[PDB]
RNA sequence: CCACCCGAGAUUGAGCUAACAGGUCUGUGAUGCCCUUAGAUGUCCGGGGCUGCACGCGCGCUACACUGACUGGCUCAGCGUGUCCUACGCCGGCAGGCGCGGGUAACCCGUUGAACCCCAUUCGUGAUGGGGAUCGGGGAUUGCAAUUAUUCCCC
């Protein structure tokens, strides 16, 4: 199967605990904010963290975690 | 016993065989009483036996755990009288302080009550006056050995009670369940869990099937429901600061009991609700789970209306603080909100929402950024509440009239919000259009939001596919002749030559939707308009032409199916043609569409299946995993096919083998096709096609075991893996040695890099045989592998 | 009509099956005065003693005994016994007479209603 | 986790017997020495000993008693057991035999019928009837065999 990175795990946790006010639900969105504030290596790891905060953010704004 | 059970002195013979009951042998005992249980239950004896089970036991201290072994075994084949008897003997034999004899006399009235006697061997009043008699008892609180067999037997007496008579055991369950939540106090967990059951046990058969006949309970009921409103209270004041252990428990029993009674439970409920809100204040509440699947099941069982008269939502417009305390009911009520009116949900949350929104907004333009988003997620969280409101609305028929020109303007000009108003108009119709005066209302503003999804999906850059499958389903649920004009004008759009490629897309999606909901004539016509562009060289527009060929013959019955048997020579004759000229994201419809025309397939047309066995073994190993997925369908679907055409389906399949025999010997990448699809085929036709021809294919396996190619290798390995699985032990024993020494002669780099494979072989074929046969006849280096095994079958245990 | 409630201390047990009677005090067949442990007899009468003959006119217990020694085990029946009497009035009787007579009890001697927790230490 | 729409791609290819201190144990040397009617405890047969006893260091049991000992009566448990654990009757001072049943076990032993303790009799401050060793005779089991007392029972 797929499972997420620890790295990626570190990395949403800090864009989430950072900058959460200008992330939002929309996919694309999140991914030109992600890469417009940190210092970022890949494309692919970009994407994964993208993808892995667009979900978490489907979660949370239902409930807290 | 066998001579009395199968037939003056007949009574003697049956007294000769009781009277030795308390003959100390344990032997001669056992004996007669499976003798006296077998000539009773295979009746005019029981009063004797009955008789005499008083007298020997108001006679006599070893002999009587015997005779209540026995008054187990046969107290519900006894006459009423002597029944009460029997229970006034079983009341004078627990009075003394003995655990053995108090044990099986509760027992012998578990096994009573168990069996669920008639009128004739146990009546109401009698039922009644035992259960009121083993009130007195109850030792303490936490004995534990005889309070869960205690309330089980009271359990089982007050269903058959309910059963005999039910307004009667309605009216005398409340106190038990008072005692029930009075005993949840035990220290022990079993007792909390026996308690739980029985209470639930007897909600859901007891309570839940008389449902409709008690009706609405007030605070001034008279009948049985104010016995429901008083295990009501039984159980609300089980809610208070003198349990803290019991919670889950409780919150269970709350649930069920909300399920089982809420509807017309529901003016005395509040309270509940106001308590329950209380408790999810405290700082460290771990039960928040629980208390909210509690609270989910109230709101599913009433509806969020008299839910927020009792615990009001304080989100109403401008607030002074930003902790909001019930923001869980939000997530509560679209979680479970099933059953309840459109109209409420109209009238209570568009203003607010409307409210919300301005606020945020207004907030957002004068700086702060951090109240306006907690407004907006507030108000997107309070507005996913209607696909809960859509579930199955009962005033849908006049209510959706004051939503139509509202969720057209929200689908319109509010993105953010779109793909909820999506979901939730799938919902409604996924489960709303049971009735028939809903789907008249729903057609008849369908027609207004047919132009206003069309330009929505057709607009440039956006969730197209959740617009697409609302779509989908929104078509399927309306009438035919809107969806003939709006096919023309969806097929005018596509002829015109002025429009760009992705309107021409859009507008081609938007015929593969109109294309399954149109009727025959429409979809022949389009099917004319679509047949040339199957041989465009734009990959888009022949995978929307194969999508449309897909859908128009996905459906099993309507005007789709009369297009498809009245056009099948021709649809044969264009899909062969167009087999050449097929782009590779094109390939994953279209064996779908072979799919949909293979299922329907007569007997004359072997030819069409046998020209289209190579294209979908190559799509077995087609770059699209869809298409993968598709071609092996497909396989198993003409292999299924083949076994309609004939008498014999062993034969059939031989055939349908040597049909695809000869794809092992062309090119590399056919070989290993073959192989595939071999592999694919002997996981779905493990007997049927006959094992001794497993065992050549396995052969000729082992052959393409020494090619040079990684793809042939390990599209061997998988067949060899299957063939492990699936072919018998004993059929394997003859070919055990060959395919192994195949394996063992591969390679150095080929050995390298498909060890896995070739670990979980051995490790199948060590679990399948003995561990030193395949240890012998491998060569040495894969010996070492061969141990690890081992230790999986030592330490997996 | 009538309640059952046991006495516990170390292993003895003794249960009190107590009943509106005629002012018998019976233990496993033998009254309290007959009861062998004589130079302790006057803890088996403790409460019949301390609390007076008078209410006790319409009481009937019986006690069946068993287990323990005899200092534990007439420890274990005299405790029965007010329990006994406790449930007796708390279930057929007025409340504030129970709480009455077990706020002298508890006055009196506080294992007369609670058992000694601490048992045989393995 | 599954399936599906869109998408070219929802997974198509390359690289990764070796290491262990993670456990632990008797296979490969034409291995160095020393021995082999000086058997690295050679096999069996018969009888003894491990207890033997002047003495020291110590574990324990019984006591020196009157809060006791004897006699009779009284009434209360649990951990465990068994095809050798025993229920019943007879012959028995008495250990024990004889005829019979159960139990391969919350069942039959076994409500495990305990003992100090209690309640009555006698003894009455002395090497006493306390305390019991060491010896002398008989009897009965256990065992091929009780002599260097196996064990228990009666003076």
């Amino acid at each position: 199967g797929r499972v997420r990175t620890k790295t990626v795990k570190k990395a949403a946790r800090v864009i989430i605990e950072k900058y959460y006010t200008r992330l939002g639900n929309d996919f694309h969105t999140n991914k030109r904010v992600c890469e417009e504030i940190a210092i970022i290596p890949s494309k692919k790891l970009r994407n994964k963290i993208a993808g892995y905060v667009t979900h978490l953010m489907k979660r949370i704004q239902r409930g807290p975690v | 016993a066998t001579l009395l059970r199968k037939q003056p002195v007949t009574l003697q013979v049956y007294h000769g065989l009781l009277s030795f009951t308390v003959h100390p042998k344990p032997k001669i005992r056992k004996a007669a009483q499976h003798g006296v249980c077998s000539v009773l239950k295979g009746h005019p004896a029981a009063i004797s036996t009955a008789k005499f089970c008083i007298q020997e036991i108001e006679k006599s201290a070893t002999t009587t755990l015997h005779m209540l072994t026995l008054l187990k075994d046969l107290l519900p084949c006894f006459p009423e009288g002597l029944v009460k008897s029997c229970s006034e003997t079983l009341l004078r034999v627990m009075t003394l302080s003995h655990v053995l004899v108090t044990a099986c006399a509760m027992q012998a009235f578990h096994s009573l009550f168990h069996a669920r006697p008639g009128l004739s061997t146990l009546s109401a009043e009698l039922n009644a006056q035992i259960i009121t008699a083993l009130y007195d008892y109850v030792p303490s609180e936490n004995d534990l050995q005889p309070l869960l067999a205690w309330l089980k037997v009271m359990e089982k007496a007050h269903i058959n009670l309910v059963r005999l008579q039910w307004d009667l055991g309605l009216g005398h369950l409340p106190r038990f369940f008072g005692t029930a939540v009075t005993c949840l106090l035990s220290p022990h967990s079993q007792v909390l869990t026996a308690a739980t059951q029985s209470l639930k046990e007897i909600l859901k058969e007891c309570v839940a099937p008389h449902m409709a006949d008690i009706g609405s309970v007030t605070s001034s009921a008279s009948g049985p429901a104010q016995s429901v409103a008083k295990m009501f209270r039984a159980v609300e004041e089980g809610l208070t600061y003198k349990f803290h252990a019991a919670w889950s428990s409780v919150l269970q029993l709350l649930c069920v009991f909300f399920e089982a009674c809420g509807r017309q439970a529901h003016p005395v409920m509040r309270k509940c609700l106001q308590s329950l809100c209380d408790l999810r204040l405290s700082p460290h509440f771990p039960h928040t789970a629980a208390l909210d699947q509690a609270v989910g099941a109230a709101v599913t069982s009433m509806g969020p209306e008299v839910v927020l008269q009792a615990v009001p939502l304080e989100i109403d417009g401008s607030e002074e603080t930003l902790d909001f305390p019930r923001s869980w009911l939000l997530p509560v009520i679209r979680d479970h909100v099933q059953e309840t009116r459109l109209g409420f949900f109209t009238t209570y949350f568009l203003p607010l929402a409307n409210t919300l929104k301005s606020k945020a907004m207004d907030l957002a333009q004068a700086g702060s950024t951090v109240e306006s988003k907690i407004y907006d997620t507030l108000q997107w969280q309070m507005w996913t509440l209607l696909p809960g409101f859509c579930t199955r609305p009962t005033d849908v028929a006049i209510s959706f009239k004051g939503l139509a020109r509202t969720l057209g303007m929200a689908i319109s000009e509010r993105p953010d919000l779109r793909v909820t108003v999506c979901q939730a108009l799938r919902t409604l119709i996924t489960k709303g259009c049971q009735a028939e005066a809903d789907r008249a209302e729903v057609s008849r503003f369908a027609k207004n939001f047919l132009p206003i999804l069309f330009n929505l999906y057709g607009q440039p850059v956006a969730p197209r596919r959740a617009v697409l499958e609302t779509i989908r389903t929104y078509l399927t649920i309306t009438d035919t002749q809107l969806v003939n004009s709006l096919l023309e004008k969806a097929s005018e759009k596509v002829l015109d030559p002025a429009s760009s490629d992705f309107t021409r897309l859009s507008v081609l999606d938007l015929v593969v939707a109109l294309a399954p909901c149109a009727d025959e004539a429409a979809i022949s016509k389009l099917y004319s308009t679509i047949r040339p562009y199957l041989e465009s060289k734009a990959h888009g527009v022949q995978k929307k032409a194969y999508r449309v060929l897909e859908e128009v013959c996905a459906s099993p019955q309507g005007p789709g199916a009369l297009f498809v048997q009245s056009h099948l020579e021709d649809l044969k004759k264009t899909l062969l043609d167009s087999l050449r000229s097929t782009s590779s994201p094109a390939k994953r419809p279209r064996l779908k569409c072979l799919l949909h025309i293979v299922r329907k397939l007569s007997a004359e047309h072997k030819e069409f299946i046998t020209a289209l066995i190579p294209e979908v073994i190559l799509c077995t190993k087609e770059v699209s995993v869809g298409a993968r997925k598709n071609a092996f369908a497909l396989l198993v679907e003409m292999g299924h096919a083949f076994l309609r055409f004939g008498s014999n389906q062993e034969e059939a399949l031989q055939c349908y083998l040597v049909l695809i025999y000869p794809g092992l010997v062309g090119a590399v990448t056919m070989v290993s096709c073959s192989i595939l699809a071999l592999t694919h085929l002997l996981f779905e036709f493990k007997g049927l096609m006959g094992t001794s021809t497993v065992e050549q294919l396995l052969e000729n396996v082992c052959l393409l075991l020494a090619s040079r190619t990684r793809d042939v290798v390990k599209s061997a390995l998988g067949f060899i893996k299957v063939a492990v699985t699936v072919m018998d032990v004993a059929h394997l024993a003859k070919h055990v040695q060959l395919v192994m020494e195949a394996i063992g002669k591969l390679s150095d780099d080929m050995r390298r890099h498909f060890r896995m494979k070739l670990r979980n072989l051995f490790t199948k074929f060590i679990r399948k045989f003995g561990f030193e046969l395949v240890k012998r006849l491998l060569p040495e280096e894969y010996h070492r592998v061969l141990v690890n095994i081992r230790k999986a079958e030592a330490r997996a245990k | 009509q009538s309640v059952q409630v046991f006495g516990r201390k170390k292993t003895a047990t003794a249960v009190a099956h107590c009943k509106r009677g005629n002012g018998l005090i019976k233990v496993n067949g033998r009254p309290l005065e007959m009861i062998e442990p004589r130079t302790l007899q006057y803890k088996l009468l403790e409460p019949v003693l301390l609390l007076g003959k008078e209410r006790f006119a319409g009481v009937d217990i019986r006690v069946r005994v068993k287990g323990g020694g005899h200092v534990a085990q007439i420890y274990a029946i005299r405790q029965s016994i007010s329990k006994a009497l406790v449930a007796y009035y708390q279930k057929y009787v007025d409340e504030a007479s129970k709480k009455e007579i077990k706020d002298i009890l508890i006055q009196y001697d506080r294992t007369l209603l609670v058992a000694d927790p601490r048992r045989c230490e393995s």
